[PDB]
């Protein structure tokens, strides 16, 4: 920009394909994006999310599949500080963060002032009525948020 | 903090004749309800047999043992996360 006498030195340090692998939302999607959408399908499980993750990512040059664990369901990614094995069991539940709304509304109107202040915002509690049952996890939808503005 | 711990002592036991679970003690729920300032029977009905609404309908159902454990587990971590966020805003209130 200032136009000094210089010649560019590559230092070889950019981590962006590792970041796109997790972050990317559209075009070839990332680990977070697939976890966001599989989350809203009634025949998805944490296992389907990993088999979909091989479909989008698979060959990618910062991705690697597990030591043949597709039962536990796990994958590996090559981060700047090393290769982590990630185990994807109960990640749709964590990305969703569901709660029983019937007990939650009891706290909203409680006879402790402190509990009532702590549970003052119930407007974004998300009901699903999801049947945690191994092999066949089943995801109904019982949504309940103001104006339909919920976020993964 | 004590009620977040105390929710972990609530024990769902799978009942063979309906395939649901029921609450086979009153003390664990009684301690939790007193320290949440809420009612034992309305809590017990809400945890086992919630009266939810799906869009248009009213679905009054019974939850299984695995689901009742998950519901109490989720409520405990959520109330802990709410306390940390409250404490953080309470700290920011005086600093700035």
């Amino acid at each position: 920009r200032e136009g000094i006498e210089w010649n560019f030195i590559d230092f070889g340090l950019d981590l962006q394909p590792c970041i796109e692998l997790i972050e990317r939302p559209t075009n070839p999607p990332g680990v977070l994006a697939l976890l966001d959408e599989e989350c809203w399908f009634p025949k998805a499980t944490d296992t389907s999310f990993v088999e979909k993750l091989i479909q989008e990512q698979g060959n990618h040059a910062k991705f690697q599949k597990s030591k043949q664990l597709k039962d536990k369901t796990e994958f590996c990614i090559l981060h700047y500080a090393g290769k982590v094995t990630y185990n994807a069991s109960a990640w749709l539940t964590k990305n969703m963060d569901p709660l029983n709304d019937n007990v939650t509304s009891l706290l909203n109107q409680s006879s402790d002032k402190f509990v009532a202040d702590l549970w003052k915002d119930v407007d974004r509690i998300v009901g699903l009525d999801q049947m945690a049952k191994m092999t066949e996890s089943s995801l109904p939808s019982a949504s309940k948020t103001k104006k339909g503005m919920f976020r993964t | 903090v004590s009620s977040v711990l105390q929710l972990g002592n609530i024990v769902f036991k799978k009942e063979r004749n309906t395939d649901q679970a029921s609450m086979p003690d009153n003390t664990a729920a009684q301690k939790v309800c007193h320290l949440m300032g809420i009612n034992v029977t309305d809590f017990t009905r809400s945890i086992l047999t919630p009266r939810i609404k799906v869009g248009r309908d009213v679905v009054q159902k019974a939850q299984t043992k695995e689901q009742a454990d998950f519901a109490i587990e989720a409520l405990a971590k959520a109330k802990f996360e709410r306390l940390f966020r409250w404490i953080l805003t309470r700290v920011n209130k005086a600093l700035d």
